[PDB]
């Protein structure tokens, strides 16, 4: 559980290819002398696998994903295999499951497993009277929450140490799909040195665990054989393979022993096998499937730098209105960049609520109204809702879900003089509270008590309207801040400053992605000569195919060229004499895509020769291929 | 109110790397970020003014950027005598509402402690009262278990432990687990043992003392 | 601008607190002064400030409860924070956030720790902390300064009245349910104890008591 | 459901989820009663 084993080299984990491994029966349907096509998950032939093995300095344990499905296949002499931990997160958090077996029954409880350090299983005391009977059991500590449990039938495995080749090949699939765990199994002796045979065998399930969890990571146990951290293993190998959702083509025979498997997605040779749904290959050109360029990256272009929003006559303005009688004014149908109005490092006070600015660029939002009016520096703070004061209550309140901003700048040198500043007035007196976005520019006199004032001032009639004082005896904070605060709601009204990803991105003669205002496609913008008229926008072909199109804000003359797709077709012989292919793409070209220029394409596969011979296999514009000397 | 976030409250920097101190407010605040740097026993006092120009008698090597609500407060050759705290302000308007601080941690070299458990003096047994003392100096890290061990028998209630911070001269730290009791029961017990577990040592250091003299 | 504080450190709950921010150097002309409290646990919060024009603004957490005066002929200002809690125990201060030569400056002070609670005046008790007459043998000898019993906090524990510097590690206080507990360590080579004079300084500001407590080796094998 | 599982001064026994940052996956428990962090302000612990 907690001792490790210190023999442990770190070796690099090289490349190992694929000959035919990954084949097994995909459902319980039993064929016979047919071709059947299905869809699963499958080993692709001539991938790239992982190379270990369990030797006496090489003792490698790692830990592989399981999202996209491994196969198993391991060729053993001394039965070193034991078993695999099947979790999520290696740990006593989350359901695992443990499937190992001490050659007596196949043990598989769906536990709660607890998860050690280094889990290892052999055979003690090799010098005399071994007997093959194992002792050790630090496969796991603990197993709690079981809700199944399976034991098989008691038998005898022999696990003696053989020397010289290889006697037994075990291969496993290990794939999840939907909560239903597939177990498949093969058993048949070979002959094998070091390398990787290039077999083909057939795997048939064994029993079925609907276990219902999720696999993410999993391992694999090894046996240790030593004449309790130094001992040493034996000699075995596995190999794992990353399985991929390809298509095979099973060729069963007059006894339903698959024979025979086909990737479509290896060479064009199986392009067109998985065609027709015939491996006999006749003469003659057959399309197979369709050639397409993807794009890079998308990109919009609505703005651009120009058109800005009149910000400097709101801004770098002289004078404002009151708090009682202030100015409402919208801006619309233009673009704001919110990056020069940050970094203007001239703004005393710049705060914003309800949302984060740096959120507001993906987000649209349809009305902008600026509320620009002239307060003290102890009631900048009284701009909140849910607070009290001789603003909140008395002059303006905000609304619950008030997301704007609050913009101000220094006054310092602009309405700061010797004397005493009178200009601004606020209300003092009111009876009752307000209401959101509610405008009172009323001069009448506040009645404090029973008798009426008449408009004069006497007993208890104050003038509601009290003049500021802006002196220069007075502190620094208290100089006048011109706070203009943004408003920003929600209405049935389209959005007007948005942006829509950015400002510009400009990929020239390349097959890109566009994003237009009425139509969205594929294609390259390459040059042109012609002469647009300045007011068009988009353009189209005969039958309604955008092709030349202008930018709203940008006079330029660009078209839209289509990227090169085409079919693919594939020139080969027949199957009883070579197995030789000749790529042609159709409708390409050879530089975007041993090179031939065609009429039809870039053919690339077949070498040009001057000497005219019969024609075997037709091309196209009169060339023909010939499998010859 | 103006609420001011920090990245985290505790983290580690050692000698010549680069923190990148991050606070990312929840309101924005345009230019006006100021940060503190506020050793242990004295006063906060000002680094940065305006975002762009350090003050007058702070060495080159306190730089400080950010954009939108993501500052960033690089802190560049990070030395012993620049392990203070830092807290993310603004002269925007009132109140002040200050952030929670984030401190450094200079990593080096796991050490063993000095641990000298010492008797009571005969004088506080006059009075009737008694106070064993455990004082662990320069160990590391702060994380550490300091039990008693009475005739055998672990106490839990009368124990005082009061940690300090990082000194900037060692990188060490100190506590002290006073064991407060009665005189009554100083007299009915005749081993005193504190312990302190390093993760460099399997054993503890095991320091007692007898009572006979 | 010099500052310093100065008030009573021990202010009951339901009362009236006083303090002192003395401004000396230069008088009141252009700034404000502010006042930051900190809590124990990293928390700092805003308490209020005052000008020289006669407008007085405070934090909206406390209505109607705190109120600060100004005086300009003594170059002073109170600060009169009514109906204290449990809650309002922290360090107070002082400071100025003023421009200079177009340059933002920030000046600060000492600050002096102020404790709410409804515990009673305890003068401390200062015991000293002998090491055993069979323990083992090292070059450098610890040594300790014991301080149980006192109130309100702080309090200033120094080692041969501010002589002996080199290996002193100053230990933060406790909080039981009545009283503190201060606690203090020093480091002496083995050819100065007991052979020179260690004794640490003991004093008490808020309860007048100053006990200088020599480290004797007491008592003998 | 009113006389097997309802009683006298109400019942607040059990808990329910309530708020999720994303949709369900068909054919799946959550069992996860750990605190999650809503957008880039982590909590690390007791609630607020």
């Amino acid at each position: 559980q907690c001792v490790n084993l210190t023999t442990r080299t770190q070796l690099p984990p090289a490349y190992t290819n694929s000959f035919t491994r990954g084949v097994y029966y995909p459902d319980k349907v039993f064929r016979s002398s047919v071709l059947h096509s299905t869809q699963d998950l499958f080993l692709p032939f001539f991938s790239n696998v992982t190379w270990f093995h369990a030797i006496h300095k090489r003792f490698d344990n790692p830990v592989l994903p399981f999202n996209d499905g491994v196969y198993f296949a391991s060729t053993e002499k001394s039965n070193i295999i034991r078993g695999w931990i099947f979790g999520t997160t290696l740990d006593s958090k989350t359901q695992s499951l443990l499937i190992v077996n001490n050659a007596t029954n196949v043990v598989i409880k769906v536990c709660e497993f607890q998860f050690c350090n280094d889990p290892f299983l052999g055979v003690y005391y090799h010098k005399n009277n071994k007997s093959w009977m194992e002792s050790e059991f630090r496969v796991y500590s603990s197993a709690n929450n079981c809700t199944f449990e399976y034991v098989s039938q008691p038998f005898l495995m022999d696990l003696e140490g053989k020397q010289g080749n290889f006697k037994n090949l075990r291969e496993f699939v290990f794939k999840n799909i939907d909560g239903y765990f597939k177990i498949y199994s093969k058993h048949t002796p070979i002959n094998l040195v070091r390398d990787l045979p290039q077999g083909f065998s057939a795997l048939e399930p064994l029993v079925d665990l609907p276990i219902g969890i999720n696999i993410t990571r999993f391992q694999t146990l090894l046996a240790l054989h030593r004449s309790s951290s130094g001992w040493t293993a034996g000699a075995a190998a596995y190999y794992v393979g990353y399985l991929q959702p390809r298509t095979f083509l099973l060729k069963y025979n007059e006894n339903g022993t698959i024979t025979d498997a086909v990737d479509c997605a290896l060479d064009p040779l199986s392009e067109t096998k998985c065609t027709l749904k015939s491996f006999t290959v006749e003469k003659g050109i057959y399309q197979t499937s369709n050639f397409r360029v993807q794009p890079t990256e998308s990109i919009v272009r609505f703005p651009n730098i120009t058109n800005l929003c009149p910000f400097g006559e709101v801004f770098n303005a002289t004078r404002f209105a009151s708090v009682y009688a202030w100015n409402r004014k919208r801006i619309s149908n233009c673009v704001a960049d919110y990056s020069v109005l940050y970094n203007s490092a001239s703004f005393s006070t710049f705060k914003c609520y309800g949302v984060s600015p740096t959120k507001l660029n993906d987000l649209c939002f349809t009305n902008v109204y600026a509320d620009s009016f002239v307060i003290r520096g102890d009631e900048v703070r009284q701009i909140a809702p849910g607070q009290t004061g001789k603003i909140a209550d008395y002059n303006y309140k905000l609304p619950d879900d008030f997301t704007g901003c609050v913009i101000a700048w220094n006054s310092n040198n602009l309405d700061s003089k010797v004397g005493g500043n009178y200009n601004y007035l606020y209300r003092l007196f009111r009876k009752s509270n307000l209401k959101p976005f509610e405008r009172d520019i009323s001069t009448e006199i506040y009645q404090a008590g029973s008798t009426p004032c008449n408009g004069v001032e006497g007993f208890n009639c104050y003038f509601p309207l009290q003049s500021y004082g802006f002196q220069p005896t007075n502190g620094v904070g208290y100089q006048p801040y011109r706070v203009v605060v943004l408003s920003f709601e929600l209405l049935h009204a389209p959005a007007t400053v948005c942006g829509p990803k950015k400002s510009t991105n400009l990929v020239k003669n390349k097959c890109v992605n566009f994003n237009f205002n009425g139509l969205t496609g594929t294609g390259v913008l390459t040059e042109s000569n012609k002469k647009f008229l300045p007011f068009q926008q988009f353009g189209r072909d005969i039958a309604d195919t955008t092709d030349a199109v202008r930018d709203p804000q940008t006079l330029e003359i660009l078209d839209i060229t289509p990227c090169s797709f085409g079919g693919v077709s594939v020139i080969t012989p027949g199957t009883n004499t070579s197995n030789q292919v000749a790529v042609l793409y159709q409708d390409v070209n050879c530089t975007e895509v041993n090179v031939f220029q065609t009429r039809a394409g870039c053919l690339i596969g077949a070498e040009h020769v001057n000497n005219s011979y019969e024609c075997d296999i037709p091309i196209g514009a009169g060339i023909c291929a010939s499998y010859q000397t | 109110d103006i609420v001011m976030t920090q990245s985290h409250k505790f983290m580690s920097t050692s000698v010549g790397h680069r923190v990148s101190i991050t606070c990312k407010a929840s309101q924005d605040v345009g230019n006006d970020v100021a940060w503190y740097q506020q050793k242990p026993g004295q006063s906060p006092k000002l680094l940065i003014y305006w975002a762009s120009t350090r003050h007058t008698g702070v060495p080159d090597r306190f730089t400080g950027s950010g954009s939108g609500t993501d500052f960033t407060l690089t802190i560049s050759n990070v030395q012993s005598e620049d392990l203070a705290d830092y807290f993310c302000q603004q002269y925007n308007r009132y109140p002040y509402t200050f952030g929670g601080g984030t401190k450094l941690e200079i990593k080096r070299a796991d050490a063993a402690p000095t641990v000298s458990i010492f008797p009571p003096s005969s004088e506080q047994l006059t009075s009737g009262g008694a106070s064993v003392v455990c004082f662990l100096n320069n160990f590391y890290p702060k994380d550490i278990n300091v039990k008693w061990k009475i005739d055998g028998s672990e106490r839990q209630n009368g124990v005082l432990n009061s940690w300090t911070d990082q000194d900037s001269k060692d990188s060490t730290y100190s506590m002290s687990s006073t064991l407060t009791l009665t005189k009554d029961e100083y007299e009915r017990h005749n081993s005193y043992t504190c312990e302190a577990t390093h993760k460099t040592s399997t054993s503890p250091i095991v320091k007692s003392f007898n009572r006979n003299e | 601008v010099q500052l310093q504080e100065s008030g009573p450190s021990l202010v009951k709950p339901s009362q009236t607190l006083s303090l002192t921010c003395s401004v000396t150097g230069d008088s009141i002309t252009n700034g404000y002064w502010n006042w930051i409290r900190k809590f124990p646990g990293n928390k700092l919060e805003y308490m209020g400030y005052i000008s020289y024009s006669g407008s007085t603004y405070y934090s909206p957490s406390l209505k109607s409860r705190i109120s600060i005066t100004r005086d300009t002929s003594k170059n002073q200002h109170y600060l009169q924070l009514n109906s204290v809690t449990s809650e309002d125990t922290a360090t107070y201060y002082c400071a100025s956030d003023y421009h200079g030569s177009k340059y933002y400056f920030d000046y600060w002070g000492q600050g002096t720790t102020l404790t709410v609670s409804s515990a009673k005046t305890t003068p401390p008790s200062v015991y000293p902390l002998a090491p055993g007459s069979a323990a083992q043998t090292n070059s450098m000898v610890t040594l300790g300064c014991l301080v149980k019993g006192y109130f309100p906090e702080p309090v200033t524990v120094t080692w041969n009245s501010g002589s002996l510097s080199s290996g002193v590690h100053t230990f933060p206080a406790v909080l039981q349910s009545d009283l503190y507990t201060l606690s203090s360590s020093v480091t002496v080579p083995s050819s100065t104890w007991p052979s020179e004079t260690v004794t640490c300084n003991v004093a008490h500001p808020a309860s007048s008591t100053k006990v200088d407590k020599k480290i004797v080796p007491r008592d003998c094998g």
